[PDB]
């Protein structure tokens, strides 16, 4: 299999387009990356019309020789790391599913499915409710729910890409000495980032984009998102990651997350209106008024 | 294009480059440039369509180089059509 | 069915001129329309700000991010669902009137046809928007259409009231343009009698205190100055926002300003 | 003033009214009867430069945080002085009352720096429980607004 997003349930062009690794290695958010991808597809010998067809209805001859075409061409563009081995499960005259696609469908089912304290309580209740929707999809009898999860995953990844290009083009990322800050205050569809998993998706997109950047640094990142209804920011701290294909000389116990201790230290000393109640200690909910001072304290906190 | 697009004051130079030999009438040149570059059409949920083109009107005294500006716009535009007065009909500007 | 849209002569309605000089459609074509809507702009600031915000939300992308939610919850349905509901309702139901509905409709027809006679006699010219038997059949059709929504097999007074209100909002409003002044032969003596009565009323009644319509009729008519058209003269004076106010169920006439 | 008093009293409509002038104002800032400031003299004298007293009654100050109430008065005392100076300059030199054009130029630059410093101090000390005595919005009869940022 390949490090491609939902290959067997979408086109080949879509799989190459919405991939974190390909986007990091080719910078598809601007025009140059799209032109480079078109040049690659032209060189490989696959017509642009054929690469946009559904996987089931794709040409048999092209599908048969995909491995050789990948092996002989992927090295020129630095994408030789997309080839790997995985696990594929098939049940009768139904169709093949890979483990990666299954976990993305499950995550999509988790994310979307189905006076401020009550507002937060209803959101948490819906998040609890989504658990049974994800639970039902593990049974072989309920395949329509798995298909629904696949569609939801496609839509969610499209939204993440759309937000990420806006973040990257306007230079919203601010490089402080200790960490890198990104606060999303205005824009469309900020109601998708009230869920921690969607913000983790966007953070994984940004970290993947930064890891392959020629700039050599390992600073942690802070991602903040506003909810108008609750007037609260949801703030998450994300650890840096080494490049995927880098050697094992640096390999060790991975970089440690130090945001929990810093958040507890700042919360204890000052009477900030923060909520640290999630299982993940790196995700907090801070009132709108306290965001700008609190972060300043974090700048002097250290351990980051 | 991408090199000269990041210079500050590109809009001023673009406006100044419209009909260079005509003197003055900078508001007309700004309107012509805005019409030439154009807006963005929109469709909201596939049921509500919003136009994205700018139309311009020039009402003025005789001898103020309006027709020469129209000829310049005809020359610069990728697709241009010209008509005048009584030489056009109801179905000559429409489908017949 | 026919859905038509048009503009008046001169572009805007030009409320200063007569309705007959504004609508170029003849009586023959205007009698085949069940509902006629005359649309005007009022240029209010609050409405302008609300519309501006609504339009800007459409352009900035905030529209869809809201609409889906309501379409999801309980308040809106998609185009295809509404299409299927329309076809199911049209192919399944065809309601009928009740004996009380006919009685309520006949009286409304008599009222709306009487009013036209007074309007035409006062304006001494024929009405541009006509009221005929087709206007009764239109209200019957609207009542049955309202009944069709609920798949009800009978139309009752609940639907009749809403049909009557819709007809009043659509066609009776267009017919009753109520010209403030046309300077025509109608109310020709009133061209001076209006100013005469205004002066006589403003000299009798200082900026405070009130009077009654009963007295303002009896005493000012004992001198034989009655014109039978003074009902709207008080409202016209009220339109100045200073001369006249009506209070206490319309009995009390209060002088409020210059 | 005497001519106006005589003219008003001469009219038969107001023959029995009692009119007395209480104060003369040189520069007056009027919002309502409870919010005003300026420079006034009780009565004008002869051959002596008129003594002027400066008054400032601002109920608007009462709804501010204790740390900013002195600043409100201090900055109003600079606004009034600058306006008086520019009015004197305009009088000496000779649609718009040109006596008061350009008074803001004298106190703009200090005000910007003071606002920046106050904002920095607020960011530093707003979350400190020791300084909780400051930055407390008072509750007064007739107060309705629910507001968040004291320096704003
Ligand atoms: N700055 C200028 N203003 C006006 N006319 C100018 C100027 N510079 C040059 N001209 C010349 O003046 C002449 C008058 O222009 P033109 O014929 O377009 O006038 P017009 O009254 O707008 O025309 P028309 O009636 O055909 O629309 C042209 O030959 C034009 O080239």
């Amino acid at each position: 299999d390949y490090y491609l997003f939902l290959l067997r349930h979408s086109s080949l062009y879509d799989s190459f387009y919405y991939s974190n690794y390909v986007n990091a290695k080719l910078s598809l958010w601007n025009e140059n990356g799209k032109k480079r991808l078109h040049k690659m597809f032209a060189r490989m010998g696959i017509p642009l019309s054929t690469a946009q067809e559904t996987w089931l209805y794709m040409d048999h001859s092209i599908k048969r020789e995909l491995g050789i075409i990948f092996d002989k061409n992927l090295d020129r563009y630095g994408l030789q790391d997309i080839i790997r081995d995985g696990f594929v499960r098939t049940l009768g005259y139904r169709g093949s599913i890979s483990a990666s696609e299954f976990v993305e469908a499950l995550t999509a089912l988790l994310e979307v499915g189905n006076n401020s304290a009550q507002k937060l309580t209803n959101l948490r209740k819906r998040w609890v409710s989504n658990f049974w929707l994800s639970w039902d999809a593990l049974d072989d009898r309920k395949v329509e729910l798995l298909n629904r999860g696949i569609q939801l995953a496609q839509d969610l990844q499209r939204a993440i890409f759309n937000t990420g290009v806006a973040i990257l083009e306007k230079k919203l990322i601010k490089h402080l000495r200790i960490y890198r800050l990104c606060v999303l205050q205005d824009g469309p569809d900020l109601d998708l980032y009230r869920n921690p998993l969607t913000l983790l998706r966007l953070g994984n997109w940004l970290i993947e984009c930064c890891a392959e950047s020629e700039d050599k640094q390992l600073l942690p990142m802070v991602l903040a998102s506003i909810d108008e209804n609750t007037d609260t920011y949801l703030v998450a701290g994300l650890t840096p990651r080494y490049p995927r294909g880098l050697d094992t000389i640096h390999t060790k116990k991975p970089i440690l997350n130090n945001f929990s201790m810093a958040f507890q230290q700042i919360t204890a000393e000052t009477d900030a209106k923060v909520r640290i109640d999630n299982f993940e200690s790196s995700i907090i909910e801070i009132r709108r008024e306290d965001l700008s001072p609190f972060l300043e304290k974090l700048t002097l906190s250290g351990l980051l | 294009f991408r090199k000269i697009s990041r210079d500050r004051g590109i809009i001023d130079k673009i406006i100044s480059s419209m009909a260079p030999s005509i003197y003055g009438h900078r508001d007309i040149k700004t309107a012509v440039a805005c019409s030439l570059f154009g807006g963005v059409p929109k469709n909201v949920n596939g049921k509500h369509s919003i136009r994205g083109d700018i139309n311009v009107l020039l009402l003025g005294d005789p001898g103020t180089a309006k027709s020469q500006i129209l000829k310049y716009v005809e020359k610069t535009a990728h697709r241009a059509v010209f008509a005048t007065g009584q030489g056009a009909s109801a179905v000559g500007l429409t489908a017949s | 069915s026919v859905l038509a849209a048009a503009n008046p002569i001169y572009g805007r309605y030009d409320d200063l001129k007569s309705p007959g000089d504004n609508i170029d459609f003849q009586t023959t074509i205007l009698s085949r329309f069940d509902m006629i809507f005359i649309v005007k702009d009022d240029h209010n600031e609050e409405r302008d700000i609300s519309i501006a915000n609504h339009v800007i939300n459409i352009h900035t992308g905030n529209a869809n991010a809201m609409q889906n939610q309501q379409e999801e919850n309980g308040s809106e349905i998609s185009i295809e669902k509404m299409k299927r509901y329309i076809t199911y309702c049209r192919l399944k139901c065809a309601p009928r009137l009740s004996p009380q509905a006919a009685e309520k409709l006949s009286s409304n027809f008599v009222t709306i046809r009487k009013q036209l006679l007074i309007n035409e006699l006062e304006s001494t010219e024929r009405s541009s928007i006509p009221i005929t038997i087709r206007q009764l059949e239109a209200i019957i059709r609207i009542t049955e259409s309202l009944a069709k929504l609920e798949l009800s097999p009978i139309a009752q007074e609940r639907h009749v009231d809403e049909a009557i209100r819709l007809f009043q909002a659509s066609t009776m409003d267009a017919a009753s343009q109520d010209p403030i002044g046309g300077l025509n032969q109608a109310s020709g003596t009133s061209l001076s009698e209006i100013r005469r009565f205004e002066q006589e009323l403003k000299r009798r009644l200082p900026i405070g205190w009130s009077t009654s319509y009963q007295t303002l009729r009896r005493e000012f008519v004992d001198t034989h100055r009655f014109s039978q058209l003074a009902l709207d003269k008080a409202l016209y004076a009220l339109e100045k926002h200073e001369t006249i106010q009506l209070r206490h169920q319309g009995q009390n006439i209060y002088r409020s300003g210059v | 003033s005497q001519y106006m008093m005589k003219a008003v009293r001469t009219n038969p409509m107001f023959s029995y009214l009692d009119l007395n002038i209480k104060r003369y104002w040189d520069l007056l800032i009027w919002m309502d009867k409870f919010n005003f400031s300026g420079l006034a003299c009780i009565e004008i004298e002869e051959k002596e430069n008129q003594d002027y007293t400066a008054v400032s009654q601002w109920q608007l100050k009462k709804f501010l945080s204790p740390i900013y109430q002195p600043e409100f008065e201090d900055w109003m005392m600079i606004i009034l002085d600058s306006m008086l100076k520019t009015k004197q300059s305009y009088l000496k030199l000779n649609s718009v009352e040109n006596s008061l054009n350009g008074f803001s130029h004298l106190f703009s630059k200090p005000l910007m720096k003071r606002v920046k410093k106050l904002f920095k101090n607020q960011q530093e000390f707003i979350l400190d429980p020791q300084y909780e005595a400051d930055y407390v919005i008072p509750v007064l009869p007739g107060s309705h607004l629910n507001v968040k940022n004291p320096l704003l």
